[PDB]
């Protein structure tokens, strides 16, 4: 007793209800009011090419079938409870290995309101792929994107919103900041449809501004090749009568431009195209070469 | 007797249970004291932003649905009763990866008591984050947190406590870390506001302190004795141009 | 509601281990597939990377239904009510579908028993890289299935002209390597339990020598 | 499906004036009412927004205390009060409701607020 | 405080030919702008949400289009029932309108 | 019909059919036939001592039970019943981790006869320790393994044999390696005794030659040379001290 | 049937048994009888102080419910039977990481005595922790425990023991060891009492004795240091004028002196102490300064 009331409302919720429909089937369309607090940023792979974003993802909608009248206004029930009814089947698009959180239990809450609204929020850990143009590396800058949506559900059925204003609906912890080498500008949402062969989806935008912090690579980079710069030229200053000497001085600076050129190229992935600081390293390169053909020529 | 007796106790405890339901579904918060038992601070790496630590998670709440009087003595029964009873949902935030440990069997416990009271335990070894500041590295003091909270309950549905609130986390002298040590730890109660409410928290944080041993024979006397190799270059004669040439770029190689 | 009654029905007396025309004529199985992107090309595992979107139609005279909704379209939790075929990819390494938020699987039924099953995979898919000419090497390998228990005799896979389609190509992984193009296949492989239809799609990547020009060159 | 603003209101300067927007064929409670002042041949400028179900309002940071929503779920009516009413006031108020891609999609019939002797 | 700049701020063209309104936002509002429709003494009446998107009962001759601060509203042939002030408004922030531009024949 | 008369009959089979229970349980053992087709053996690795093995892994064994006589046809039934079927515990000894694949479906098939046969497919890759003697490396030759055996089943239960005993095993020739050749194989069945009784046990083992082609050009290559400029010293005059002892001392450092 | 009479055995067997008690909950203490084959020692990772080994895991215990009186006097069951009855919780307290193998089925063994003995085997792969002062490396030996015992259950409802004399219930197979720089010597057991926040337990002891094997140290770290040695002495016989030969034979001996320091570190993990290789690069490093500055001097 003190719970049995709550046991029938909730026997009574359950009983004649079909989980493989969706709220108003045939009446209307699912209207899904989706928002995202992304309790940490997390660190860019740039040789994946991906982000991890841990994120608290809230969907809330409608269902006719799970109104109820008892003392209570809101039903706080166990995750347990959301395998037992229609909750939308919503996938991130850009998706590429996103984990569900189940420590100690599975992190997820539905809340039941007696007017039929639902709640639905779960911890993830998204990682996203990040299609990166590393033209400017390391002075670059992207807007990484959060696609998600709706398999097998149209737009003519399940449609996405957001709960609040768009600008105010994608909500970042402040403290929540994984990023090392990043540095996250400001997030953007929008919303869409997606063109398939199977029909036409609503897709739900979010884009995370990160421009890239460049003290690393100057300390290891550019620092390190304008000090080899400096190396080769001392050498004029040298004496002429000391073959040996500028010999050494512009072979050693040679192979140290290379090292330098091989161990930078690996930090950013094997992209074709030539970035930035390979044109830093290969102007670098080309000004001590040519102090060591001017010592030659000497 | 003894065993029938048993059997017929814990049937009717679990006949018409409702695990959807929490403790007073409609009534006052339950009360969860959380109880901690550091096994190891596995490892602490500054390339992740992480630490991996193995504990003993224990949750002590009442169940008056599972009080019983006809027998006096402490339950314990086989684990696998704490996937028909109400555990609560407790998570950490911080954790990117974490499982509890399975072998022989799923390292979980259920202890019932007479009054109602369950003590839910379990071996739990996570993998939580930690953004360390390595401005003074490697002479730095980092300061990493164990954020435990309740997901789906607010502050009106549940409430967490540290059981003895001094002795709630015991091991953490024992621990021992290559190249760390503890400086001291705090346990911390306190609530936090989302938008779809107000949450349970409770902190466990430790203070770390680097141990400079091991980076002085690693980076600090090469680099001196490298130095004091250079210096060398003065005592040669320098009529040995090329002497000194070698002598100065090698210790720039190094 | 009537589609709650339709979907009774039709799982009433429904033997999911047992393939439509079992006793009959083959199971005819149309396959599509988008290709959402071709993964990283790395040859020290030897193996290649490709998400796609898998697609199956076959038809279920068990599945029939008279009612004024044309087609039944549902989510995951029909897919392992009724029968779905074994299809397996013969050189995948390791594929795994996608569960977030929840399975990324599509199921939809029309009046003529038809199932249209689609769901999404990440295939780790294994190819032999014949590195003469590297890094001027050119390589077209392949993404093979077939079904694991049925042979040709209990089950065909048949293409359909724009059966494989691809994504956009410009945000794919391939940094050394370019797209060229594809073409499918299909033939009979002779296994231990019989003789299997194995359904082939060729990826033909050609190698960017930029990139190896400024490491070595 | 549509909104039964009330009438036209003649008021005093200085005199608080309650406005109130019935909503009908659907709950106010689903979705988010706005109201909105139109100056005589002036564009619209959006005043503040309620949310019926939680009740929580925002407004355009130069109505702050100048304007007060309200709602009565029971009653599905939402409300819109100004603290002091000058000759800028005297505008026509409408009664708007958020639509698909956040659009006001139903528009009240409006009110028409003079300020005057 | 996105603000909506519309223009042209009025215009008297020619009956049956191409009408061309545009608004443009100071700041990146994705889609979330819709054009209304507001006939004389009467409320507006929504014609395009979020953009390139036809409200139900609007004609045809109506359509709109823009990506992040550009969005104009296009009608393929002006009508008598047309003489109407439109309005641009972005609901990607708190709303904010635009300053409305009259259609005139002439 | 050819469908309710193989439904009728498939029920018959699975009704009251005892899991636990292995086909002639108290008379003499079932006899399991083995196949192994190698899919292929992904790599090779000193570091870890072990190898990856992907391969066809199916069993055949003769279940009185699951005799059917109404239907002339092989009935090759959902891989889902092979959960209320019983089927050997094989397992293999010497592996460390191994899987069996799981898309589109579980990769596993159960087909029945109506003699009662039934083949049980399952695809598997396995990472297998094959401990390495590395005394003539890279000129070794080493020589893996796979040893299959029954857990829980002794010889007076279970006896395992190769079906076809030659052509068992196949695949073999089209596998490739990128640093070895495999010379050949063999297919070994024996019984092997423990503290708790006898069990069967098939062994199946490659021999692998490494190949030297690369690690000549790898590293004896810049050895060979190497130690051929220190000779260049002897040609130069003594009288010259700083070429020849910077040649020599660098030849020592590379 | 000769399969209805074993049917309707399992079926008595298992009517009214409840898995979630204890043998002799209420009246006597379940004696657990425990046994270990170890089918081989895993690597041992010094860096990350830890040690894998494989095993079959033998727990005996008499259950009085699962007397039976049949044809056969022992029930080899399968796997799927453990799962229906109770069945000790063993852990193990220093493991970081174990595997219940499970390819192709659970690798578990059931067998049931007539009398109601119990006989249940698995085969696992245990990481764990082996706490080892690196003092005296690479000359250092380690034991490294095996500790496991109940969880959830204390000593007054479970004790353990082990089935033939201790010095013979941990039995390692000859030809199991996967160790490449370690030396197995032998195994020593115990049997001892654990005290923690929830009772007062049974702890059950193996420790293994490993003797690091030297020789890969020799060839890598002590012949190049002795070398270096004598190499930075060779130059004491050279001619005083012959100033840059010396100098060169000074600086790169001391390249290589830092290069095997640092070399040498990594081979074990980051300890804050000095091991004896470090002693010794420490000495010999001495040495060779000691001839740069002879040379320097003169
Ligand atoms: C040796 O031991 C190994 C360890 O045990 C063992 O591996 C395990 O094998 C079993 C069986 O093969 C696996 O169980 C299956 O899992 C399938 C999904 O697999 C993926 O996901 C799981 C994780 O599961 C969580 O997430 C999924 C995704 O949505 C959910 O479906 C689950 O509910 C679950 O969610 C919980 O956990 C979350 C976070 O943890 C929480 O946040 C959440 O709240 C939930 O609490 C992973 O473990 C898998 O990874 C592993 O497998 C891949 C394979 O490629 C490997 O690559 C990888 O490395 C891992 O090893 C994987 O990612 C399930 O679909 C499946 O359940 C269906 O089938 C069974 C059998 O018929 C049904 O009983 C079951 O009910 C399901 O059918 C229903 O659902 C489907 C939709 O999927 C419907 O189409 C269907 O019609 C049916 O609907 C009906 O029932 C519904 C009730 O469920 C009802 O709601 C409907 O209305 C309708 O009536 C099955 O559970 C298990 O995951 C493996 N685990 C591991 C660690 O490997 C291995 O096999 C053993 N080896 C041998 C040789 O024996
Ligand atoms: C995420 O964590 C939840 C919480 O424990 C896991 O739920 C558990 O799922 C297991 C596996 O299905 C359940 O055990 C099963 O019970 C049924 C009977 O109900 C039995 O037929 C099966 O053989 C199996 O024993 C368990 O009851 C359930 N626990 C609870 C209380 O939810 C879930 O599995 C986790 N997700 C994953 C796969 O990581
Ligand atoms: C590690 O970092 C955490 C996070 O900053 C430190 O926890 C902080 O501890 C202090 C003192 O224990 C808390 O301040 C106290 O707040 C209460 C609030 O009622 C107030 O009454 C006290 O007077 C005091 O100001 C502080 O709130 C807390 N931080 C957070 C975010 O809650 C911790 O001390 C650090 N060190 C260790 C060893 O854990
Ligand atoms: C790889 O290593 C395995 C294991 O050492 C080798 O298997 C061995 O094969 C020989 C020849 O088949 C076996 O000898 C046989 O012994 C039986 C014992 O009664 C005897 O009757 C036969 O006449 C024959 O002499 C040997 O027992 C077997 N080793 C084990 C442990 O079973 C294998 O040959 C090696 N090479 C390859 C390529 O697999
Ligand atoms: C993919 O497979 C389909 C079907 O096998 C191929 O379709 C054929 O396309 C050619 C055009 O080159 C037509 O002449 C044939 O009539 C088509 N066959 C059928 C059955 O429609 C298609 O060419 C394949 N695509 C490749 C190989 O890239
Ligand atoms: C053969 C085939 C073709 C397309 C699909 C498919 N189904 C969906 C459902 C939803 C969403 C967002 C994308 N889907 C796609 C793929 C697609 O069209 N993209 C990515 C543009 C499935 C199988
Ligand atoms: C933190 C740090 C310290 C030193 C380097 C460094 N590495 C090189 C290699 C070669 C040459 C010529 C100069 N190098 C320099 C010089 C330098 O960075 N300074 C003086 C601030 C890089 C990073
Ligand atoms: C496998 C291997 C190969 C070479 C070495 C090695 N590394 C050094 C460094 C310095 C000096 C002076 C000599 N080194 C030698 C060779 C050596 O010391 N021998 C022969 C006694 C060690 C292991
Ligand atoms: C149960 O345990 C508690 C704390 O360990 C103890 O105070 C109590 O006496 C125990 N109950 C019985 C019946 O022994
Ligand atoms: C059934 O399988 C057996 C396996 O050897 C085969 O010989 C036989 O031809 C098959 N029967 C049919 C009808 O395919």
């Amino acid at each position: 007793d003190n719970t049995t009331v709550f046991t029938r409302i909730l026997d009574r919720l359950l009983d004649g209800y079909d989980n493989r429909l969706r709220p108003g089937l045939g009446e209307r369309v699912t209207e899904v009011k989706t928002d995202i607090f992304v309790t940490s940023f997390g660190p860019v792979s740039d040789h994946d090419m991906e982000y991890t974003i841990d994120v608290f993802f809230r969907q809330s909608w409608k269902d006719e079938r799970l109104k109820f009248k008892g003392p209570m206004t809101v039903l706080r029930l166990n995750n347990l409870m959301a395998s037992k009814i229609w909750t939308p089947d919503t996938f991130f698009h850009n998706g590429k290995k996103s984990v569900a959180h189940n420590m100690t239990m599975p992190n997820k809450l539905l809340r039941i309101t007696e007017d039929g609204t639902l709640l639905y929020t779960m911890r993830l850990t998204v990682r996203a792929e990040c299609p990166m143009h590393l033209e400017d590396f390391p002075m670059d800058a992207h807007a990484c994107p959060l696609k998600f949506g709706s398999y097998a559900y149209t737009r003519a059925e399940v449609v996405y919103e957001w709960t609040r204003e768009p600008a105010r609906s994608v909500v970042v912890a402040e403290d929540g900041s994984r990023l090392n080498q990043y540095d996250l500008l400001g997030q953007t949402v929008d919303s869409g449809i997606v063109q398939s062969s199977t029909g036409e989806y609503v897709v739900m935008t979010t884009h995370f501004h990160l421009k890239r912090k460049i003290g690393y690579f100057v300390i290891q980079t550019y620092l390190p090749c304008i000090m080899t710069v400096i190396l080769s030229q001392v050498s004029f200053w040298l004496n002429r009568e000391s073959v040996p000497a500028r010999t050494v001085f512009g072979v050693t600076t040679v192979l140290t431009m290379t090292t330098l050129s091989i161990s930078a190229r690996n930090s950013l992935p094997k992209v074709a195209y030539a970035t930035a600081m390979d044109w830093f390293i290969a102007v670098c390169y080309a000004f001590v070469f040519s102090a060591l053909i001017e010592f030659a020529t000497v | 007797s003894n065993m029938s007796l048993v059997k017929e106790t814990v049937d009717r405890l679990l006949k018409g249970y409702d695990i959807r339901l929490r403790p007073d579904f409609g009534g006052p918060p339950v009360a969860v004291g959380m109880n901690i038992d550091i096994a190891s601070i596995d490892m602490v790496s500054e390339v992740n932003m992480d630490y991996t630590l193995t504990m003993y998670f224990q949750q002590a709440w009442r169940d008056k649905r599972l009080s019983y009087n006809v027998i006096p003595l402490n339950l314990t029964l086989d684990n696998r009763v704490a996937d028909q009873l109400w555990v609560p949902d407790t998570y950490f935030l911080n954790d990117k990866k974490s499982f509890v440990h399975g072998v022989t069997v799923k390292n979980r416990m259920i202890r019932l008591h007479p009054d109602g009271t369950v003590l839910y335990g379990l071996r739990i070894t996570t993998t939580a984050a930690c953004m360390m500041d390595l401005r003074r590295y490697p002479l730095d003091e980092q300061n990493c947190t164990l954020e435990i909270e309740s997901y789906g309950y607010t502050t009106d549905d549940i409430e967490f406590y540290w059981r003895g609130d001094d002795n709630a986390v015991t091991g953490v002298t024992k621990i021992e870390l290559p190249q760390f040590s503890i400086v001291d730890y705090k346990l911390i109660t306190k609530k936090v506001v989302f938008s779809t409410g107000s949450y349970p928290r409770l902190s466990l944080s430790f203070k770390l302190k680097r141990n400079i041993g091991y980076f002085i024979l690693q980076t600090y006397m090469p680099s001196i004795l490298i130095t004091i190799l250079s210096w060398v270059s003065f005592w040669i004669n320098y009529d040995a141009s090329a002497a000194r040439v070698a002598l100065g770029i090698t210790t720039v190689l190094t | 509601g009537d589609v709650t009654v339709i979907l009774n029905n039709l799982l009433e007396g429904y033997d999911n281990k047992l393939r439509p025309d079992i006793g009959v004529k083959p199971t005819l199985i149309h396959t599509d597939m988008y290709v959402n992107s071709i993964g990283p090309v790395n040859a020290i595992n030897m193996e290649y990377t490709i998400d796609i979107f898998f697609a199956q139609t076959w038809y279920d005279r068990r599945l029939k239904f008279n009612s004024t909704i044309k087609v039944l379209r549902l989510n995951s939790n029909m897919v392992g009510k009724i029968w779905i075929p074994d299809t397996f990819f013969r050189n995948s390494k390791k594929a795994d579908a996608h569960w977030i938020t929840t399975p990324n699987r599509m199921l939809r039924i029309w009046n003529d028993g038809r199932v249209l099953y689609t769901l999404r995979l990440t295939i780790d898919a294994e190819c032999q890289l014949q590195l003469h000419n590297f890094p001027m090497d050119e390589h077209s390998c392949p993404l093979e299935f077939s079904s694991y228990g049925y042979p040709r005799e209990e089950i065909v896979y048949q293409w359909k002209r724009s059966s494989v389609e691809v994504g956009d190509t410009r945000s794919w992984r391939l940094y050394q390597f370019s797209f060229v193009g594809l073409r499918n296949t299909t033939e009979v492989v002779k296994t231990t339990s019989g003789d299997y239809v194995v359904m082939s799609v060729y990826f033909d990547l050609s190698r960017r020598m930029g990139y190896f020009t400024i490491q070595t060159y | 499906v549509q909104l039964q603003q009330s009438g036209a209101e003649l008021v005093k300067p200085g005199a608080s004036v309650k406005l109130s927007c019935t909503a009908s064929g659907f709950n106010i409670k689903d979705t988010y009412m706005y109201w909105v002042k139109q100056r005589p041949e002036q564009g619209l400028e959006w005043i503040g927004r309620i949310d019926p179900a939680n009740g929580d309002t925002k407004y355009d940071p130069k109505f702050q205390g100048k304007a007060t929503i309200t709602t009565d779920t029971f009653s599905n009516t939402a409300y819109l009060q100004l603290s002091s009413l000058t000759s800028e006031d005297t505008a026509v108020y409408y009664c708007a409701r958020k639509g698909l891609r956040w659009a006001m999609d139903y528009w009240g019939q409006g009110t028409s607020v003079t300020v005057s002797t | 405080n996105i603000v909506m700049t519309q223009s042209p701020k009025s215009m008297s063209m020619s009956v049956g030919e191409r009408v061309t309104l545009s608004c443009k936002a100071s700041e990146y509002v994705g889609t979330y702008v819709s054009w209304y429709q507001q006939k004389p003494e009467q409320s507006p009446k929504l014609l395009i949400y979020g953009a390139s998107n036809r409200y139900t009962g609007v004609p045809d001759r109506f359509t709109g289009s823009g990506s992040a601060t550009d969005f104009t509203l296009t009608i393929g042939s002006v009508q008598a029932e047309d003489l109407a002030d439109y309005h641009c408004g972005q609901s990607y922030s708190y709303p904010t309108f635009g300053a409305g531009t009259k259609l005139e024949l002439k």
